[PDB]
């Protein structure tokens, strides 16, 4: 029994020698990007909003939520954390090592970096769900409904849109007509079986663990590196602070990942 | 398992 490590040699004597690396990343990783975390908008916080009831009961106040995500995202840019990550994937890629971000973030930040084996497991904030025909579509769209144009204001205080149904955003293929949704798992749903199983091939296999920024309290995200540190590999915890999964883990680096992680992964 | 929770 002891305190988890905070040698960056001794985690940097392992990085050498993996051949298999994943990488576990939350929302800290991308707060260093100016990336509310949520962290209040309005009186709520994300679970609060993210739940198929909250959409289910007041669709336009969630449309809301998302929509003012979405435009404060697209021109936030990748962190020297992101950047870290993404070149030393390619950089161990041309060695023949494998490096794969698992990532509970829907911010597509990681994909900006140049990020290519990537997992978003729980969907994408630019993304669609139409809730008739199910068709799953990419969104980028600047506002993607006229009604949301200036909305989404996140202050207390700030009145609800209340934006009638039929003008949220609506689906436009082979003239379907049904109600979008982001296409997000929220609290309540389940992850895409297809990308657990990946998923599961990925900790099963690798042999070195990175969990990068994540509060490692929303399930089963917050079961994957206690799976890998259960085998005996290595898995060290990036954080601005320690978490309940820390102390099965064998390091804890505090701090900026934008500091940290340059740094160990070098 | 598959199951998005806060617990
Ligand atoms: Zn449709």
């Amino acid at each position: 029994t002891a305190r988890p490590s905070s040698s960056m040699a001794d985690f940097r004597k392992f990085f050498a020698k993996a051949k298999h690396i994943v990488i576990i990343s939350g929302a800290g990783v991308s707060a260093e990007s100016g990336v509310p975390t949520f962290g209040y908008w309005r009186k709520w916080q994300a679970q609060d909003l993210a739940t198929p009831l909250a959409f289910a009961h007041n669709p336009s106040r969630v449309w809301e939520f998302y929509h003012y995500r979405r435009e404060v995202m697209g021109s936030k840019e990748p962190n020297a954390g992101h950047r870290a990550i993404a070149e030393c994937e390619t950089r161990l890629g041309k060695q023949g090592r494998r490096v794969v971000v698992i990532t509970q973030n829907i911010d597509e930040l990681h994909r900006k970096a140049g990020t290519k084996n990537l997992l978003e497991i729980h969907g994408s904030l630019f993304k669609t769900r139409c809730t008739s025909c199910g068709v799953v579509a990419e969104n980028y769209k600047s506002p993607i409904c006229p009604a949301l144009s200036g909305k989404g204001a996140p202050e207390p205080g700030t009145q609800d849109a209340s934006i009638p149904v039929e003008k949220l955003p609506r689906c436009e293929e082979a003239g379907c007509g049904g109600l979008l949704r982001p296409h997000v798992v929220w609290f309540g749903e389940n992850l895409d079986p297809a990308i657990l199983e990946e998923v599961d091939r990925e900790l099963a296999h690798c042999d070195l663990c990175l969990v990068v920024g994540t509060s490692s309290v929303v399930y089963p995200a917050a079961m994957f590196a206690p799976q890998v540190a259960a085998r005996g590999v290595p898995v060290a915890e990036f954080n601005t602070e320690t978490t309940p999964a820390t102390n099965r883990f064998r390091f804890h680096f505090q701090g900026p990942c934008g500091t940290t992680l340059p740094e160990a992964l070098a | 398992t598959a199951r998005k929770s806060t617990g």
